[PDB]
């Protein structure tokens, strides 16, 4: 019987700073042990300093984006060339994902902006349409194996005051953008490491208000 | 008389009077002209207001990055048309990943037109349109009536007084094709060109309306203190 | 399916055929609402060039749309029956839904939707029927009068009269209903309505029907010898 | 286009009339005469055939009286293959009655769902309304006897005594006059052909350009029993009330 | 939902400095029978696109009607159809991708793997690949069916990153390919000796090679081997 | 849902349905009504699957009130079960049917009569004396074959109800939280607060 | 796990913030409460998609009754919108776990249990959920109807905190609302990090756990 | 997909 | 979950000396669960008999339906419908749920009031006439009644004999299937008489 | 008779001009925007004494953020007003966002031309869409049955509208507070009614960013309506 | 069913 769905691969990491947010994703795109590209990039500039990534079934995940650029083009004509804000793109995108409830996109969907404060903010999607703000989210394949340690190195959990009897937990703040991308990078070569089908190479996308810079950085080709 | 009852009548002299009445409700409309160079096409639009209390009825669309309109006549049927125009342009994008040639963006806008003059029901789009655009063949200039008759030109004009503008962009047609890497330059003529269609009142800044597409520049609409520039 | 748009604008701004659905409403036998204290009243006449009628059977003037709800009408008799059903049948809806009877104001505001739908949708003519809709709001006291017309426009009436010599009743409630002090009591109220019938009528025999509604679903219609009573009563004191 | 050639059947005149409504109550004026008559214990159904032929064949005819069920019957006034179209409607609207409730129809929701049949050529749809006037006959165990009539408006009203079709003013004067509440189904079979009898256009009242039905309880204990008249019976019911 | 019945195998490409070279052997399958002998899967599309394509036949004959009716729809109303307006490889493969994935989401999808080798009007390289599910990718080298295992490999020690695609000659890109070809013949079970090969260059055009064999071959070593382990004779 | 019974005696009809609403291993409610006035005259009794039982129970109650508007009349109980057995027979033939048992408690007013009606979802109907729907009657048919008599009073009857759910809160796998009884009679629908 | 209940002070609802795919911990910061309005509250339990998205809907359909009727919609009308939604996709796959709570003046203080199998029930005490168990057990044994606001309050944290320590799919923080006549106030969230050591320690309760 |  | 043996019954009709006999058992049940003891399987259209046995709600339903389509039969061409006429009626109407059936075993039993001629039809559940000079079964005891009347049956019976003969060849069929009895109904039909006789058999 | 999307000889639809007639017939309604807010005020116009005038429902609320007052065939306006409610809700539940006011009159526009042989007839009735958003401020549209739509500073539309429009020419400028908008709307409203200006034949509204769209009392308005008069006795 |  034909399968609709097949599994691409690949693992994508979304971090919130204070004034600034990444969206990184390896280059890697796979079928079952057989690499497709090396360098299939998956995570685009959508315009309005929105950054998105649909991590799982490429198929799904390049029509969802198409489906959004598309959706973001409309907005402007429709009302005034008005800026779409990031919340308001994550609400278009749950809508987008629900109006196949009953027949999926099969992607992990991160997008990555700033807030209307010009805060941070990184939202994460389920494939039917659930979304949550969060300072932090891995997807993909990986997202087991990296998850925990932005957990730890992110949001400092599990981390209390040295000689407080583990009564004072260690204070939140704000990372730099220079301290980001270390863990962006020790996070996909930790994966790279334990995951076969992630490598190849590192492709990061940094949203301040100034605008979209790229960052690539190779990753283990076996 | 007898034969403009309904577009599906033929007039005993082989005429068309919905199409015709439809054709007056532009030279109704306020002035819009439309210039391009090798390099840039530009549309100029005098937009007009209900009194000095009411704002200025925006004349200029956008369709695509590449490509947009301007309207005279009814403001409803430009945005029926205009909306077919982003559709068809967009399909264009989406499916062939291929930005629509200027010449079938008119050949599109025609047929639609065509089937509105031959149906029982339906009525004529009662608005001229001149559509500019930059595409892998250069500039472009397309002026669009609602008799279906879509034509491609250096320079026009269409709406009240529009012959005194085309018979300045008739003189001024050797010199204004080859202002090529001159935007300001190219909507001066234009700007000089849609002055000779105005009676009693001058160009004001909430008055003038300018667009600009060309080789390393998008469809972008000037209103407001950004056409002070041009006065 | 016939699409011929019958309902259209005239050069002076006019929708002829709204407005012909309007003479049909004035043709129609007259229908008068008025609102006491703590209760409204419904009178209808019923024209006497019919004898050998069936009263038991004939269908009554006043509709009850719900238990706390009813809805009389002047104009086509036929027409008026299609509003009813439509009504009655919102009424359940909302009941299943919303889990609470209608308000009077949302029924009239539904009857009055359909009424102006009829007035620009192609292959239809307007309904040539005006409506009285009385009755109390779900767990209040509150008297509450609507009237609604073919155009579709609705609002709210102390007292109202409608249908053929409505004008001459209308002219008599507008001098003898004090906003200030409305009819205190159910009988105050019904001799009133019986005494504005009775400018236009004829014969205070079987031409005049009087429904009382009152708070929380109660509804009653009064018999020939209730209303003969109120009839007998008016003319005595007249003679003076 | 098709604009030009349409009459504009459900539109209002300025006076707020229905104009296609108006000419099809014209036309039903001109067809014989149908009086029904409502007594105590029973109802009478009496129609007077179109100008008859000699050669018309009598015993097996049905022009006027057509039963709806076995407790409700109909007497026509207007185009009789418009009254069949609106009587195979009535027959079938009874039969999913009964079947959905398992109880024979009440008269009125039958008279209701038929008139609101009738009101919808009337507002919308395009077409000429039906040029038909019924006068139903009819029991049910709520209100008993009851005298309906409808016509092509969709208006219906109950009734004693009633006349449809031709000379229904003079008619109903006639009937209006020696109608009395007490009466019994024998007092209205002679009040009916007396009435027809007088109000006639022809020369003399005779049994071949009549007829006839009763809805007496006139069975067995306890129910309904529907007698349309045969050629004989009319005849010996004329010579009885001493018409002829 | 199909199942394939008329099979086409491996569809192998790579890029060189100037342009990209596409091959697949001229065989229609029947399952495990050599049915047909004389299939031509390379189709090209004017003269700057060559479309190859694997999995049903049946299937792949309907998208050549496609793109031969794409051909003729574009000359419509178009004064430039032989000039900046033809058929651009990234047009001609953007439709196919959409079809494709139109054709998966209504769980009715072309049985096919297709690789669109061409050079664009700026004298840019293109090669993407799509399949009957609607996932696309694009490499320096991209193989179908058995050349994803086997050619890919050979491919890549020629062209393993973009940057070795300038340092890369036609001449060594067609002797990769034609080496590909005959490893895929040694190993491929649904393969054939015969195949074409289609070479688009920016510079001399589109060469189109029909009727070529695989050359060259090692059996000699066959004549030595006996038995399964222990037989000496 | 689950345990719904009915009793016809000589003046009235007596419904008796459990208050238990069990989802997984949790009784989420102790105190459900399991019934809808359909008219002043008429009580219908619902168990099956869950939302069906609400939805098609109020579907109906929403009809029957419609027509007695319309007509100004109460619909007698033999047609509100004939009514209710053509929904749930046109049901049972839909892409998706009501999963709905139902038993109608009503008081014909013009036979001076207690009617009790038993369908299932299938639209299966009958008039019983005594009725239930589930595993209830085997348990309630036998006693009730046995201690029924057809001129009992409203008090017999409830007595006798008393020994069915007696019975089945010895034998019964699941606890179903007691019963709302309800009884119909010539003065309209009532319902026994201490059961 | 999401428990609901009315007593003499109004209406305590709590939540969990654990999400799960599988044994996978999507996210511990999940916020499982949506405020429809001032005086309205829904609870998600089930499909993190299907109760989202559609309690967001109910939330536009709520906003445009008052808009169409200018008065705030019935917990009854708002609950029946939503269970008249889900009942239409029954069988289609939706999983939807809610109780709709809030004030009105003609109802009082209401909750309504809807689930996406289309039952609808009206109640005074509701759990939810994989942990529903857990937190009925702690709840059902404390609960009287004369509760003060303060201790209220503290039981449906409580309730959550048994459910979040046993249930594996339940956990992250607590959640914690209380609805009044004057509608709903928010009372903070509580990490079950934190607030586990807290209560053990302040309540001497938790004795299977090494100290 | 997610899913207390 | 086999619709044609969830409620139970049987029906069986033989034809005598210028008479017919038509009979069926009282059972509904709900599989082992006796429910009701008064559920006849035999209506009549006029003069014209049907018993149907199978799936209770279709055996209702399909009475409704020919009450329904007898009834308009009757009003259109004023006379009462005869056997021959309803038995092809019954035909089509099955016939038209073809891919979607009643789970119903119809058997149609009357004397045509012209020719005053005895007349049984049987049908499958997809419409399948059956005519029988002799007899015609059906129910989930059909088998035992095919035994039963085979054996049993004998030409030209007057209607005295031919009562007690259908009588025994229902009652010992009934005792020997689990889901059929509970009390029998017997009708003697002739020209312008019609006997029904409930039989008193063993309750379980 | 004639189509009735048919063209008159001077390149009009016969059908909006005769619908523009309609709507002169109409009672008066006032806009005028302000930076400190829009207000919106309407003739009630009671056709006799009887009818409770509370019950006349000329200003209606879309969103918390945009009002509209209507002018003409009143009864039109109803599945205009439900459109522009749903237009505003959905694009909120579509986008996390209030909508631009621009963007729900051009909404509501796009049903006007939707008439022909869609319903059978244009609207005959003109609004007034007053609202506020982040990016273009406090706003005034005047949505007319041609499916045209202008943003005005101030407008007058209904029978006394020419009258009231040339006194708004007069009278506004760019620094008018609220407090002066709807003084102005009540003078303006007094000099065109016909019968004589109170709390029970008149009703104020406005929209501010911070109370979002408010339907004034009939307390409010009488005090305001007092303000009015003893303001203009005072010079 | 029946069924040569
Ligand atoms: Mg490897
Ligand atoms: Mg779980
Ligand atoms: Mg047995
Ligand atoms: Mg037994």
């Amino acid at each position: 019987q034909f399968n609709p769905y097949g599994d691409n691969g690949g693992t994508i990491l979304g971090i919130a700073g204070e004034d600034f947010a990444v969206l990184a994703g390896d280059t890697r795109n796979i079928t079952d042990y057989s690499i497709n590209s090396r360098y299939e990039p998956k995570v685009f500039d959508c315009g309005d300093n929105i950054v998105m990534s649909a991590n799982g079934f490429a198929a799904d995940g390049d029509a969802l984006v198409k489906r959004f650029k598309n959706s973001v083009k409309w907005y402007h004509f429709d009302h005034n060339d008005k800026k779409l804000s990031i919340n308001s793109a994550a609400r278009n995108i749950q809508h987008l994902l629900y109006g196949k409830r009953f027949f999926p996109y099969y992607v992990h969907t991160i997008i990555a902006g700033l807030d209307e404060d010009g805060k941070g903010a990184v939202y994460s999607f389920d494939p039917v349409g659930s979304y949550e703000r969060e300072q932090c989210r891995a997807g993909g394949a990986a997202a087991s194996l990296i998850m925990p340690f932005l957990d730890n190195q992110v949001n400092f959990k599990n981390q209390y005051e040295p000689g407080t009897n583990g009564k004072v937990k260690k204070p939140l703040k704000y990372l730099s953008v220079e301290e980001v991308i270390k863990l962006v990078r020790d996070s996909f070569t930790s994966a790279t490491e334990r995951h076969i089908q992630v490598g190849d190479g590192l492709e990061i996308l940094i949203v301040t208000k100034d605008g979209v810079r790229k960052e690539f950085y190779e990753l283990k080709r076996d | 008389n007898n034969y403009d009852g309904d577009t599906v009548t033929f007039s005993p002299t082989g005429r068309l009077f919905q199409v015709e009445y439809a054709l007056e409700a532009i030279k109704q409309g306020s002035v819009t002209v439309g210039l391009r160079s090798n390099t840039h096409a530009v549309l100029v639009a005098l937009k007009r207001n209900a009194d000095e209390l009411s704002s200025y009825q925006k004349k200029i669309i956008k369709c695509d990055e590449h490509m947009g309109l301007s309207l005279a006549g009814l403001a409803p049927d430009a945005r029926v048309l205009s909306n077919y125009l982003r559709q068809q342009c967009n399909y264009s994008s989406l499916v062939f990943n291929r930005k629509l040639a200027v010449e079938r963006a008119g050949h599109l806008l025609c047929d639609k037109a065509q089937k509105n003059t031959q149906s029982y029901g339906g009525r004529p789009y009662g608005v001229g349109l001149l559509i500019i655009g930059y595409d892998k063949s250069g500039a472009h200039l397309l002026e669009f009536q609602p008799s279906g008759n879509v034509t491609e030109l250096y320079g026009t004009a269409i709406g009240a007084r529009s012959q005194g503008a085309k018979t300045y962009l008739e003189r001024t047609l050797d010199t204004f094709i080859k202002i090529d890497g001159n935007p300001d330059e190219l909507i001066k003529a234009g700007v000089e060109a849609i002055s000779q269609s105005l009676r009693d009142e001058s160009l004001t800044v909430d008055n003038l309306s300018i667009a600009i597409v060309g080789k390393d520049t998008p469809f972008t609409i000037y209103d407001g203190e950004a056409v002070a520039k041009y006065i | 399916g016939y699409d011929r748009a019958l309902s259209i604008f005239s050069p002076d701004g006019h929708i002829f055929q709204v407005e012909y659905a309007l003479e049909a409403v004035k043709r129609g036998t007259c229908a008068v609402g008025v609102k006491g204290k703590n209760c409204v009243v419904l009178g209808c006449e019923r024209r006497s060039t019919l004898k050998l009628q069936d009263t038991r059977i004939t269908p009554s003037k006043v509709s009850k749309i719900d238990s706390h709800v009813v809805l009389s009408f002047s104009g086509l008799n036929a027409d008026s029956r299609i509003l009813i059903e439509k009504a009655r049948v919102e009424a359940q809806s909302h009941r299943l839904t919303l889990e609470d009877p209608v308000t009077v104001e949302y029924l009239t505001r539904y009857v009055a939707g359909v009424q102006q739908r009829y007035t620009q949708s192609g292959g239809v003519r307007p309904f040539g029927v005006s409506t009285l809709i009385a009755g109390f709001d779900p767990r209040d006291d509150e008297p509450k009068l609507y009237q609604t017309e073919p155009s579709g426009i609705y609002s709210s009436w102390s007292a109202q009269t409608i249908g053929r010599n409505s004008k001459t009743v209308r002219e008599f409630l507008e001098k003898n209903y004090d906003r200030k002090e409305p009819p205190a009591t159910v009988e105050e109220c019904v001799k009133l309505t019986v005494r504005s019938l009775l400018e236009v009528v004829q014969t205070g025999a079987k031409n005049i029907e009087i429904t009382v509604v009152k708070p929380d679903s109660d509804i009653v219609a009064l018999s020939s010898e209730e209303i003969n009573q109120y009839v007998t009563q008016i003319e005595q004191e007249k003679q003076e | 286009g098709s604009r030009r050639y349409d009459s504009r059947t459900t539109i209002f005149s300025p006076e707020g009339r229905l104009y296609q409504v108006e000419y099809a109550l014209e036309s039903i004026s001109h067809a014989g005469t149908a009086i029904g008559i409502m007594a105590s214990d029973g109802i009478v159904l009496a129609a007077e055939r179109k100008v008859t032929s000699t050669l018309l064949e009598q015993d097996t005819s049905t022009e006027k009286l057509y039963k709806l069920n076995d407790k409700i019957a109909v007497a026509v006034a207007g185009l009789t293959a418009d009254a069949e179209i609106l009587i195979n409607t009535a027959r079938i609207h009874a039969q999913n009655y009964l079947k959905t409730y398992n109880e024979d129809i009440p008269v009125e929701i039958l008279v209701r769902r038929l008139s609101d049949i009738k009101q919808g050529y009337t507002q919308h749809g395009g077409l000429r309304p039906f040029g038909v006037s019924f006068i139903y006959a009819g029991y049910d165990d709520r209100y008993g006897y009851q005298l309906y009539t409808s016509n092509p408006s969709g208006n219906y009203t109950g009734w004693k005594a009633i006349s449809v079709g031709a000379n229904t003013s003079a008619a109903q004067t006639l009937l209006q006059m020696d109608y009395k509440d007490d009466m019994k189904v024998d007092d209205a079979i002679e009040l009916a052909l007396k009435t027809l009898s007088k109000t006639t256009d022809s020369s003399a009242l005779t049994y071949d350009r009549l007829e006839f039905a009763t809805i007496r309880k006139g069975a067995n204990d306890g129910e309904v029993y529907q007698k349309i008249f045969k050629p004989q019976e009319i005849k010996d019911i004329l010579v009885k009330t001493g018409i002829t | 939902t199909q199942q394939p019945i008329v099979t086409g195998t491996s569809v192998i490409s790579m890029k060189y400095d100037n342009g990209v070279i596409i091959a697949a052997d001229n065989l229609g399958s029947y399952g495990s029978l050599l049915r047909f002998n004389g299939v031509e899967r390379l189709i090209p599309v004017g003269d700057n696109t060559v479309v190859g394509i694997s999995g049903d036949i049946s299937d792949m004959q309907h998208i050549e009607r496609l793109l031969k009716d794409l051909v003729t729809e574009n000359a419509y109303d178009n004064p430039l159809a032989d000039a900046e307006e033809a058929l651009e490889p990234s047009y001609i493969f953007e439709y196919l991708a959409t079809v494709m994935y139109q054709r998966r989401s209504k769980m009715n999808p072309l049985w096919n793997a297709i690789i669109v080798a061409g050079v664009q009007s700026n004298g840019d390289q293109f090669l993407r690949y799509v399949n009957l599910l609607g996932v696309t990718y694009s490499s320096p080298t991209l193989a179908t069916g058995f050349g994803a295992h086997m050619a890919n490999p050979l491919l890549r020690k020629v062209v393993d990153r973009e940057s070795d695609i300038p340092k890369t000659t036609v001449q060594v890109a067609e002797e990769a390919i034609v080496n590909a070809m005959r490893v895929l013949y040694y190993r491929d079970a649904r393969s054939s000796r015969n195949f074409s090969l289609a070479i688009i260059d920016k510079n001399t055009g589109l060469t189109f090679k029909k009727n070529l064999q695989v050359e060259n071959m090692k059996w000699d070593f066959a004549k030595d081997i006996k038995g399964y382990g222990t037989q000496k004779i | 849902m689950d345990i719904i019974l009915g009793i016809r005696v000589q003046d009235s009809v007596i419904l008796a349905s459990s208050k238990a609403v069990t989802r997984g291993i949790s009784v989420l409610k102790d105190s459900d009504d399991k019934t809808r006035q359909l008219s002043p005259h008429t009580l219908m009794s619902f168990a099956g699957e869950a939302g069906d039982t609400v939805q098609f129970a109020e579907y109906i109650q929403a009809n029957i009130q419609l027509y007695s508007i319309r007509e100004d009349y109460e619909l007698s109980p033999q047609a509100v079960s004939s009514f209710v057995r053509q929904e749930l027979a046109k049901s049972i033939r839909s892409r998706r049917p009501y999963q709905v048992n139902v038993l109608i408690g009503g008081y014909d007013k013009k036979k001076n009569k207690p009617e009790l009606y038993q369908i299932d979802y299938l639209g299966t109907k009958v008039e019983l004396p005594y009725g239930a729907h589930g595993y209830s009657g085997f348990y309630t048919f036998s006693l009730l074959d046995h201690h029924y008599r057809p001129d009992m009073t409203t008090e017999e009857g409830l007595d006798l109800l008393k020994l069915c759910v007696q019975e089945l809160e010895k034998r019964m796998p699941m606890d179903f939280k007691g019963v709302i009884v309800k009884i119909v009679d010539k003065d309209g629908i009532r319902q026994v607060d201490d059961f | 796990t999401m428990l609901a209940f009315r007593f003499q002070g109004g209406i305590i609802v709590a939540v969990d913030s654990r999400a799960t795919a599988g044994n996978w911990v999507a996210s511990q910061t999940v916020k499982k409460v949506i405020e429809i309005n001032p005086f309205l509250l829904g609870t998600m339990a089930g499909g993190a998609a299907d109760c989202q998205f559609w309690e967001t809907w109910l939330g536009s359909q709520c906003r445009l009754h008052e808009l169409r009727e200018k008065e705030r919609i019935s917990v009854a009308a708002a609950s029946k919108i939503l269970s008249n939604l889900v009942y239409q996709y029954k069988g289609a796959g939706l999983s939807m776990g809610t109780m709709i709570c809030g004030y009105t003046r003609k109802e009082g203080p209401t909750i309504y249990y809807v689930d996406s199998d289309g039952t609808r029930l009206k109640g005074d005490i509701f759990c939810v959920g994989s942990g529903q168990t857990f937190a009925y057990g702690v709840l059902d044994s404390n609960y009287k109807w004369d509760l003060s606001v303060e201790d209220a309050l503290y039981l449906g944290k409580r309730s959550i905190l048994a459910a979040a320590h046993r249930d594996a799919y339940s956990g992250g923080s607590v959640n914690l609302y209380h609805v009044t006549e004057d509608g709903w106030i928010y009372h903070g969230n509580h990490d079950v990090g934190e607030l586990f050591w807290k209560v053990k320690e302040e309540e001497g309760s938790f004795n299977n756990v090494i100290g | 997909x997610a899913y207390x | 979950s086999d619709p044609s043996s969830i409620n139970g019954g049987i029906v069986v009709a033989m034809t005598g000396k210028d008479c017919v006999a038509i009979a069926c058992d009282l059972r509904l049940g709900s599989q082992s669960l006796g429910v009701s003891n008064k559920f006849e399987k035999i209506f009549h259209y006029g003069h014209v008999f049907l018993g149907i046995t199978g799936l209770a709600t279709d055996v209702t339903t399909l009475n409704e339906m020919f009450r329904y389509k007898t009834n308009l039969y009757k009003l259109k061409e004023e006379r009462a419908i005869e056997p021959e006429t309803f038995t092809q009626l019954v035909s089509s109407s099955l016939y038209e749920r073809r891919f979607g059936p009643y789970f119903v075993g119809p058997v149609v039993a009357g004397i045509n009031s012209k020719s005053g001629k005895p007349f049984i039809a049987g049908f499958d559940l997809i419409g399948c006439i059956d005519e029988a000079k002799d007899f015609i079964v059906s129910g989930t005891a059909s088998d035992q009644l095919f035994g039963m009347c085979e054996s049993l049956y004998e030409p030209n019976l007057e209607p005295e004999d031919l009562f007690e003969t259908i009588s025994q060849a229902l009652l010992n069929a009934a005792d020997r299937d689990a889901l059929s009895g509970w009390g029998a109904v017997v009708y003697i039909i002739k020209k312008d008489e019609v006997v029904k006789r409930y039989l008193k058999m063993r309750q379980d | 008779d004639r189509g009735v999307s048919t063209f008159s000889p001077e390149g009009r639809l016969f059908q909006v001009e005769y619908s523009l007639e309609a709507i002169k017939l109409g009672s008066t309604a006032i806009g005028i925007a302000t930076k400190e807010g829009v207000v919106l005020g309407v003739e009630k116009r009671a056709t006799s004494p009887l009818l409770e005038s509370d019950s006349i429902e000329k200003i209606v609320e879309i969103d918390r953020h945009i009002g509209c007052a209507m002018s003409g065939l009143t009864a039109d306006a109803r599945s205009m007003i439900e459109h522009a409610r749903t237009a505003a809700v959905t694009h909120n539940l579509y986008y996390d966002e209030d909508i631009n006011v621009e963007s729900l009159t051009q909404s509501v526009c796009d049903l006007a031309l939707r008439f022909g042989e869609l319903m059978s007839r244009p609207f005959g009735v003109a609004l007034l869409i007053a609202g506020h958003d982040a990016d273009d401020g406090y706003q005034l549209f005047h949505a007319e049955p041609s499916g045209t739509f202008y943003r005005y500073n101030a407008k007058a539309i209904g029978s006394g509208s020419e009258g009231a429009q040339a006194e708004l020419l007069n009278e506004w400028h760019s620094s008018l507070t609220l407090k002066e908008a709807e003084l102005l709307v009540l003078k303006i409203l007094k000099q065109v009614m016909e019968e004589k200006l109170d709390e029970n034949n008149a009703q104020l509204s406005c929209i501010t960013k911070q109370d979002g769209f408010k339907i004034y009392d009939n307390e409010k308005t009488a005090e305001l309506i007092k303000e009015l008069k003893e303001k203009e006795a005072a010079e």
